[PDB]
């Protein structure tokens, strides 16, 4: 609603740091104890973070990096979500495996 | 793969490839697990075009040995078939494909069939 995120990929290669994408709309007021962490998909509470950052500042179309060992190992779907100081998720991304598009013993043939 | 991958992941695995990739034929290629001379691939899964030979597919299997070996050696399917070289994917695929949707193919520079 509030906090939406953008470019989210579907497939997030495990080993590299992941860069989250992320904007505020026109009435929402970010505040600085805020953050976006990665959610296994069915998650129920927002105790239930995989990994976490604060939302990042200064603040003046905004992004967060993850670094890459931190990432799940597992090939479960996560999305990224937006959770303020109250405890109130403000976004929520599409959902995504961190994993190649492509297996690597995959050989496309043109 | 039959024996490390189950026939439910398997056709699944088909179904993602041929989402992402319609018109490939998804070829799973293995050495001879008796081969004392031609080296393992670098890969396992080929998507190939319907339109390729099964000679130009032997080239490029070559090209994916670990070592280079230049010398001739035998492109069997499903390990008990032997086909014309002329052969395009696409009627391997219509003669021998799996049940799971994949076609297999074992290579060999030399075999004993009982």
């Amino acid at each position: 609603s509030q906090v939406i995120f953008n470019s989210v990929e579907k497939f997030y290669i495990p080993g590299g740091d992941v860069t989250c994408h992320y904007t505020f709309t026109q009435h929402f007021i970010p505040r600085r104890k805020d953050w976006i962490g990665i959610f296994r998909v069915g998650w129920k509470t927002t105790r239930e973070y995989y990994t976490f950052m604060w939302v990042t500042l200064p603040i003046d179309q905004q992004e967060v990096q993850f670094k890459a060992y931190y990432l799940p190992k597992d090939d479960e779907y996560y999305q990224f979500c937006y959770v303020d100081e109250d405890g109130v998720v403000r976004g929520a991304s599409i959902p995504f495996q961190f994993r190649p598009e492509n297996e690597e013993d995959i050989l496309v043939v043109t | 793969f039959k024996q490390r991958k189950s026939l439910a992941i398997r056709q699944e695995e088909v179904a993602g490839i041929r989402a992402k990739f319609p018109n490939k034929i998804p070829v799973v290629v293995e050495r001879y697990p008796r081969e004392t001379f031609l080296p393992p691939l670098d890969k396992t899964k080929f998507l190939v075009p319907q339109e390729l030979t099964m000679t130009q597919f032997l080239s490029i299997i070559r090209s994916r040995m670990v070592l280079r070996a230049t010398e001739a050696f035998y492109l069997l399917v499903n390990n008990k078939s032997l086909v014309s070289m002329s052969a395009t994917m696409a009627e391997i695929y219509r003669d021998y494909k799996d049940e799971d949707g994949f076609v297999y193919m074992t290579y060999a520079s030399q075999e004993t069939f009982g």
